[PDB]
């Protein structure tokens, strides 16, 4: 229910909103036990 | 919590010895069980999130609609916990997260299978986020969302999944970039849909400080360098076993002919002006006989005591062309002698002891840029010196290596007059990283601190590839690298990493010694210390170099090496003043650049 | 003990030696002395010691060999497959 | 906990589809909300501590008296949790830490603003802690606190904040160094004021073991090296895509004239002794015509199949001076030919196909150290070989690169007789890190294991900068580096990293093969394995070198490469025996050194 | 929780100012107390596990039967918590884990003392796990446990503790390898005794994805590289302080004689063809007088503005042999002049100002491979240029460095005609890592972006070791290394790391400029971008190289440098498609190899 | 209420009391979520 081609959309990249997903986690053997 | 679940073998509570316990199995809630740690729970849960970032796509793809949910497969149980029975015996726990191997595997396989499905979507989505700036170092930037989509549509690869699921891509992006927001056609509402505000807070600059994640990481990287250098080893004042001191070595080049024998202690030479000259014959390991001459000037490598070593000789570029001798088609070889007589004393074939041509190559010559000169093609004559293969027994036995012209026909002394073919490029490579030498000979242990300021440039250059100095230098440079990551001091400016030397200098000029004493104010000692540290960072080999201004003193070295540990460890997510301003100043210029670009975008893909 | 084939330049060297009658041949019968003909077991090709039963490198001029080294030999190189070299060298 | 807070769109509990949910906002306790993770809480809290280490100073500075306290801004809420609606839908949670982006930002900005204020105080305080030893590797050391302050007062920089807030500095230090204690004038009481006892416990040695943090870190650094090497790739027995196998390459040097064409498969040459000689004319991309000769000896680079490559030629140092030719003022250039006729067969200008002078420079000559010889100034004649630009279509097309003298006037064959100016230093640099070659030609994939022991020294030296061997060597060296971080074995001593080879050797001598079989006792196989490993660590290129003692066998390589993973992963915060003693022995000598220095301090700044 | 425990000085609850609090001590449950963090608890507990992996052995060894158990020494207390009083004052906590320094130390010492005991057992046990394959990359493999023990028994070192405690070793292994199971003689039962199923799940591949730990680690290693490169610094468009920009430099080689003075701005020369020639005399710092000539051709290094620098000259290999001059036994030295007159204008001894022979060595010559030529032995003539020592005051003062033959006897001009002995190998090493130069002269700050595409190959080669370009290149290569860890793109294939350039290119060709405009479809811009990125990864110096295809434009650089951050940060435990298949394909071949070996084992050590 | 110049002060650096502040923490994106 959004229009990729519509108005009212927002493209304001900012330092506070640095995109990130899940690059790496803590999976070493000694830590997972 | 951690380890494995243990249950009372048969008797409730009356459990006393480790024998009274048994590995709790699935048949108690037929695989054995394992304790799922607090850590494992937190991280595998975060793994699931990886999938949920693309939930909208995954479903529109009709795959894994059942989001894994780890906490679901866990089974909390009251039991004794431990890796062993004994430990477990005195550690009863209530509500221990437990799981069987098969289920743990089945779980991970669900997450992996899912990621495998996201394989391309993952890439196409990143491609959309980097085609044009999707972020900015500091501040904020904007662009007509319609212009942005226009651009993407004009540039994204034909096979991009984004072209097939625009709306899903929209959610996906908005889910990770607070700056990308899609208005709800329904309520004209628009807002941040990102799920990573907390994370991004650590990656952003404040009005006058660089990101906390950055300051943290960099300082961490300086410490790892210091740890890898091993402060206790490189600043040690007592012996350290060669194996412990050594690190992976690097090769070294020499031109045995141009070395000074009073500098390279591993070379021997037959004195010239004595008319010494004698032809000999030696066979190779296939019984073939070879001819060659030894005479005044002939040099050899004293193999004994240099540790496992590979030699490779390159006669490329050299001439060796004489009135009655053309190197073209001739042969050169490596000969290894075993004699009780010192090489310098040789004059007759009878003194060479046991000899073997261990390798040889045929040379190819042509014409060089230098007229009248012939240029020999590149060679790679090799020989591996393995001490155990020679098996030296008799202490009076000497082991020598020679490189000369060898021929199937006696070499007429007046035709080929060169003493050897050592005027070439020799490359030595250690065939062991557990042995170390000091100025040409093996040592079973090293005293790092005594290496300080004891090598002249000549001596360092002549040292073998496995010399302690060379090693000291490679370990020390990790310290230099560390100090530089943290220090942004300019010329003559003090710092937490320069003062350690200053302290030594301050006391040193007070100590009663010999010679004309001098007194320098703190201000001058501070500078001298700064310069010393800079010289060290710019050329780590200054610490083992003789008369090197301040680093030539073992005390200043130890103070610095040990100081750095304290210097870094007592930091609090901090960054140099000079650096802090520079970073923000630069981030701003990039932000500005980012905007200027987004403008060009808006201009060439106008919004309706 | 896996073995590898010699490099191009080493075979070129074998040929060059053959036409000077100086290929170093080893036979179980006569050893490294080729005064008396016998089927080659090993030949020296530009520094490498090659097995004439698989054409694999089983050594070098650096370490002396008294026998054909124990190796995983494919044994598919027949005498007829390299006799032309042996002929050239002996002649 | 993690993700975002979701609330039932309108109907309490009767929530069923993902549609029945909506992003819980601030207006439910108008920004959207975010789940503050267990991790985020623990770490940002530790960030606050960073400020509290200098509380006494911060307040005396009348700034941020309101210590941030993160847990304060958090708002616990009952709700559905997840990154997506679906996940959230089946995950209701009680007491979820939640916060709005703006508040998270406002919080971090308070911590950063604070750190910015501590900027200099942070530095001056570290300067005080490293001016003289503030720590010691092992044991304990002492010095009259009054002597210490005397020293600081005599050496600290004038502008040090410590000179302005001595008492605050005192607390600050005592807060982080249990060894610095200030007596309470009031109760004559004195004690440890440090807040980091737990941390320091991991950084200190026990009576016979190095610090746990050190053993942990180092072992971690060995594993990261092994992971970066990629055991599965470098020990693979099946093909691996070039892009996947390759890594950032390094340049290589050659002297095209001294290479052997039966070794460097990328060179072609016009046979000498044929009286071949012919003058030709070619234009550069600006239409300018150039003259040069091709004759017996002329060499060219066969461009086809070498992958993207940059060439840079340096004629510096060379002569090329002939009776009727002076290089001074002359010009050299790179010419690229495109012909269907093989270069070796050229003898007439008609066979050169399409040619273009792609670049040229004018030479400057002077007099060299060698009399009668002229020395040419350094050049950097460059040419980038971009396969896509040439666009080879006709399979019978050959692409050649030449470097000769070019002139605006026909070059008289008897004046300048050189075949080319290839007797120079050529530096090749790959213009791609996604293509790999094997002995001169491109391959779409590599079989790592077959590279083992298949290169002669000659062949390796002649390989292109993007050769698979070279790459294999750089990946392998990370393994060597890893083994050395963990292995302190001396000559002939077994170890967890040497036995993998021993195992292969043990079985290998039993396998039915061909040739004279030999039997070595475990004791000897153990040594041979040790030496093999040492040779590898000292010269990683031995694995791809022909006839290399043990590493020449692909089985021993695979066993080692794969073994290391197990060797490291099954360690328990351990350190080599030899190492453990050496570390403690060294730490003691440093501690002793530290004391001896502190004594000199006490002596030159006597306590009252 | 974290910090230290604070108790109300005297008044219960009526606590208000930070003064109303005091460090809670042991005498309240006489050491002070410390808060044991959530983190510390979790990790030290995992340390205990390290011992329990060998419980069976430890006990059979009658040592530390009392397994440490950390949670036991902890004492939970209600109190105010904080690093400072103020913080603590507004943070009351219930059940705070607390402990005294002495007890924390006593605890760790118990764990360490235990590990010290396991010292050898740890090694012998790993030796058993690597002698033969104990693991496999993917899938499963098997071998008659009896054959395995047969092998071990036949190969393990005599002194192995495993030979002395076989059954304990069995448990030990089974405790960490789910693949090693010992049947219970009692119940004929057999099962997984491993306690690490969770951990191993992260190290194993799924049917179509590489291990999660691997994907995570590698991506982490790419990001650390990008962070160490500092995107904001290398892509900055505004000035960056030299100290901040610089990094540990490397040495550089030059042959001052073959440099072009219009390329190396730090050289001056007396013009030839002017008949300029004059003998002078200068003393060294010991008052000894030296003779040498300056004439047409003589070159010097303009010391001013090059920053701290060490020079080392190697005349090895050179001749300098003339009809009436033999280098053998002669002496060369470094002379530093201080004059107001420009060097080019010198013609009389009166213009040299203040001169000092700062160092000299005696040469040794012999015969070289080139007939009629003498070859000089290797030298290491050194000179450290320390600007502060010279102390330039008069702005019209010039500082010059020369290298010629010096002698105690006047050097007859017609005997030794060389202008200097600069035709040698000169090695420069910066004596500071806080100063940077640009094309020969020092600059207080750099603008990274303007460095892009502004160096010709000639200029780069002539730059000093501390040139900004060289530095830019070393920082940039960390980016190249990062992109390669993540990018497995083949020739002409787009990727998340290539498109950033494509974006700049897409807009760039639209921007109104000057010259003939061209339009390339997205498809072609995509390729050009790919090749640009490859060229960058294969040769990072292309970014500062003039006219370098696409990287020569500062915009494409900034886009790439900044893009990479986004490219990596928006990944979700992913791995390249091409890579994913290759890894599994390779893991399988290794698994197969592992089996084939285990078979050979079974064959040579048959089970009964 | 301490005297930097007074007696009774203590300067005894020891391995057990290794000074440390807050050099680095765990702030990776995937971990903070
Ligand atoms: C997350 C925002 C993604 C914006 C990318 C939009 C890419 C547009 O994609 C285009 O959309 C057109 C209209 O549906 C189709 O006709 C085209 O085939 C399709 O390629
Ligand atoms: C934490 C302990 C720090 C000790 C450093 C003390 C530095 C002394 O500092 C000096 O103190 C004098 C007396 O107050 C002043 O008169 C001087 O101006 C001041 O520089
Ligand atoms: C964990 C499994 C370890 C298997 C290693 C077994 C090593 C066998 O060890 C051998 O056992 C024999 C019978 O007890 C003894 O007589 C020998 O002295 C001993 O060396
Ligand atoms: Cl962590
Ligand atoms: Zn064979």
């Amino acid at each position: 229910t959004i229009n990729v081609t519509g108005d009212g959309n927002v493209f304001k990249p900012s330092a506070e909103t640095s995109s990130t997903a899940v690059p790496s986690l803590s999976l070493s053997p000694g830590m997972l036990n | 919590p951690g380890g494995v679940p243990w249950i009372a073998i048969g008797d409730e509570t009356s459990v006393t010895s480790p024998g009274a316990l048994r590995r709790m199995t699935s048949k108690d809630i037929d695989e054995p069980l394992v304790v799922v740690t607090e850590h494992a729970i937190a991280n595998f849960t975060k793994a699931e999130m990886a999938l949920e970032f693309n939930r909208e796509f995954l479903d529109k793809l009709r795959v894994l609609s059942v989001s894994p949910k780890y906490s679901d497969l866990l089974t909390y149980v009251d039991c004794y916990v431990g890796v062993s029975a004994r430990q477990a015996l005195n550690n009863f726990q209530k509500q221990v997260p437990v799981i069987t191997p098969t289920r743990q595997t089945m779980y991970v396989d669900s997450i992996q299978a899912a990621l495998k499905a996201l394989e391309k979507w993952e890439i196409d989505l990143r491609v959309a986020q980097t085609l044009l700036p999707t972020n900015v170092p500091i501040g904020e930037v904007s662009c007509p969302m319609q212009s942005v989509v226009k651009l993407l549509d004009d540039q994204l690869p034909d096979d991009s999944l984004i072209r097939r699921y625009p709306k899903e891509a929209a959610v996906a992006l908005a889910k990770r970039n607070g700056g990308i927001q899609w208005m709800d056609v329904s309520e004209g509402t628009v807002m941040n849909e990102a799920v990573n505000a907390v994370a991004a807070s650590a990656l952003a600059p404040s009005a006058s400080a660089p990101p906390l994640e950055e300051k943290s990481k960099l300082t961490e990287q300086a410490m790892d360098l210091v740890t890898a250098a091993e402060p206790e080893i490189i600043a040690s004042l007592v012996p350290v076993p060669a194996p412990v001191f050594a690190i992976p070595p690097k090769p070294a080049d020499y031109n045995v002919r141009t070395l000074k024998i009073d500098e390279a202690t591993w070379l021997r030479m037959i004195p010239k002006t004595m008319g010494t000259l004698f032809q000999i014959q030696v066979t190779d390991n296939t019984g073939t006989n070879w001819h060659f001459n030894l005479r005044g000037g002939t040099r050899v490598v004293n193999l004994d005591q240099i540790a496992p070593m590979r030699f490779v000789l390159d006669l490329g570029g050299k001439s060796y062309k004489e009135t009655s001798w053309d190197p073209n088609g001739k042969k050169v070889g490596f000969i290894v002698f075993q004699s009780k007589i010192p090489f310098e004393l040789w004059t007759a074939a009878s003194q060479i002891g046991q000899a073997t041509v261990v390798n040889y190559v045929q040379l190819y010559a042509e014409d060089s840029s230098f007229t009248a000169q012939s240029i020999i093609a590149t060679t790679s004559l090799a020989y591996n010196y393995e001490p155990e293969q020679l098996n030296k027994t008799d202490p009076e036995m000497n082991y020598y290596l020679l490189a000369t012209f060898i021929d199937s026909a006696a070499i007429t002394p007046t035709n080929m007059t060169q003493p050897d073919v050592w005027d070439a490029l020799l490359t030595m490579s250690p065939l062991s990283a557990g042995e170390v030498t000091v100025k040409g000979a093996v040592v079973s242990e090293v005293v790092p601190a005594e290496l300080i300021g004891s090598y002249t440039p000549e001596s360092l250059n002549a040292s073998l590839p496995n010399d302690a100095a060379r090693c000291m230098i490679d370990r020390a440079s990790k310290i230099a690298e560390a100090i530089k990551i943290d220090d942004d001091a300019g010329p003559d400016e003090y710092s937490p990493n320069s003062v350690p030397i200053q302290g030594q200098l301050a006391i040193s000029q007070l100590e009663t010694g010999y010679g004309v004493r001098i007194f320098n104010p703190k201000g001058i000692l501070s500078k001298i210390a700064s310069r010393a540290m800079q010289a060290f960072i710019g050329d780590p080999s200054t610490i083992i170099t003789q008369a090197a201004p301040v680093l030539s003193d073992k005390n200043n070295w130890i103070a610095l090496a040990q100081g750095v540990k304290t210097s870094l460890r007592t930091k609090s997510l901090s960054a140099g003043v000079k650096t802090a301003v520079s970073k923000l100043s630069s981030s701003e210029s990039i932000q500005n650049w980012t905007q200027g670009f987004l403008d060009k975008v808006s201009t060439h893909f106008p919004a309706p | 003990m896996e073995v590898c084939l010699p490099n191009g330049h080493q075979i070129v060297d074998l040929i060059n030696n053959a036409f000077e009658g100086r290929v170093s041949i080893y036979s179980a019968q006569e050893g490294w002395d080729k005064t008396i003909s016998a089927q080659p077991d090993m030949m020296v090709c530009g520094g490498a010691v090659v097995c004439m039963h698989c054409l694999g490198v089983v050594g070098s001029l650096q370490r002396k060999l008294k026998h054909l080294p124990h190796h995983r030999c494919n044994q598919q190189i027949r005498h007829q497959d390299y006799v032309d070299v042996q002929f050239a060298d002996r002649v």
